[PDB]
């Protein structure tokens, strides 16, 4: 029944400094649905953040897309904070262009 | 189109 | 290729913050077209695709009517199941329902679906004949007997192989340039040394539709399916999906490897040597 989320941080299009884009945090394969997800800019929580509608796979586990428009710069770092009942501690996955 | 008929469980 | 229409419903009880959170999503293939959320300000079945917006108000009124009826039975089902299982009102529980249908390239009925889950475990499901049910535990058997006695599958079958199928065809036509489109994967490979003796080869697929894709790593021809890491196919958020597969390889033997890519959007399967 209980399942740990799998977390992916990535951009919609290949990142290009100075060009607006979308930062995605995709969480899938988890259960139950109650889950906390934040997108971080240099550690600061981002407020204007959208998420998709709750849905599930053939095994009943859930998936969600959290996303926000952004403009990547060379120096700025982005990450995703996920908190879920299966994690002994909130997990922070850093956005890696590579 | 959603189904139009419903039955409790 | 074939098509499908899927509805997904989720109800989670909030003890004791109030009443269940209810969320409903409709899909046509890998494209969401409608949505309902009990917490949204709208309190209406909402469109999530351009082609569905064509439907008149009688359609929308009808759909929000039906989606609230759905939630009101899942709301009552939570109460009923808690009683079947002898559970306390303390804990929070989840009911999940999926139903839908597949049609072929000529729009002929293919398969009908309806499966229910409780707390992330199979509860009850309609078999492929669309005339009988399968219970997962002794609680679901109580439900099974009730539905059999009332012949509830008949009306359900009439929807799955009839109404569902005819409306799916309708959507596929109204949104033909969106739903009957195909977007091939844009592919490339990246190299990642781990140590002096090893490195990861990663095969990327980007911007493809629909979401079904097969990424295979090959060595001198053989398939390395046994030692490959795949991530779950992910939405780019613009209607297309992304995915990659990775092999850990002995350096320097990277040149013996090839990525094989299969996708409905590709005329011929891809073979990429590193």
């Amino acid at each position: 029944a209980q399942r740990t989320p799998k977390i992916q941080v990535y951009s919609r299009h290949p990142a290009e400094n100075g060009k607006s884009n979308f930062l995605n945090c995709y969480v899938s394969g988890f259960h139950p649905s109650d889950i906390e997800v934040d997108l971080l800019k240099n550690g600061e929580r981002i407020e204007k953040v959208e998420h998709s509608d709750l849905s599930f796979s053939k095994d009943w586990s859930f998936y969600l897309l959290y996303y926000t428009e952004f403009t990547p710069t060379e120096k700025d770092e982005y990450a995703c904070r996920v908190n879920h009942v299966t994690l002994s501690q909130p997990k922070i996955v850093k956005w890696d262009r590579d | 189109k959603l189904i139009e008929t419903y039955f409790s469980k | 290729g074939s098509h499908s229409m899927r509805y997904f419903f989720t109800s989670v009880s909030r003890p004791g913050r109030g009443e269940p959170r209810f969320i409903a999503v409709g899909y046509v293939d890998d494209t969401q077209f409608v949505r309902f959320d009990s917490d949204a300000a709208s309190q209406r079945m909402e469109p999530r695709a351009p082609w569905i917006e064509q439907e008149g108000p009688e359609y929308w009124d009808q759909e929000t009517r039906n989606v609230k009826a759905q939630s009101q039975t899942d709301r009552v089902d939570l109460g009923t199941l808690r009683g079947y299982y002898n559970q306390s009102e303390a804990g929070s529980h989840t009911i999940q329902i999926m139903y839908g249908c597949d049609v072929g390239s000529d729009g002929r009925f293919l398969r009908g679906y309806r499966q229910d889950a409780y707390d992330g475990k199979d509860y009850i499901a309609l078999n492929e004949d669309l005339r009988s049910w399968t219970a997962a535990d002794m609680a679901a058997q109580i439900t099974k007997r009730k539905w059999e006695a009332a012949h509830e599958a008949e009306q359900l079958r009439a929807y799955l192989d009839g109404t569902c199928v005819e409306w799916l065809r309708r959507y596929l036509e109204n949104g033909k340039e969106t739903l009957q489109r195909t977007d091939p994967p844009k592919t490339h490979m990246t190299h990642h040394p781990i140590s002096d003796h090893e490195a990861t080869l990663r095969c990327w697929a980007l911007g493809f539709y629909p979401a079904e894709i097969t990424l295979t790593w090959q060595r001198d021809g053989e398939d390395q399916t046994q030692d490959t890491e795949l991530v779950e196919t992910r939405p780019a958020g613009d209607g297309t999906f992304q995915k990659w597969a990775a092999v850990v390889v002995p350096s320097g033997e990277e040149q013996r490897y090839t990525c094989h890519v299969q996708h409905e959007g590709l005329p011929k399967p891809l073979t990429l040597r590193w």
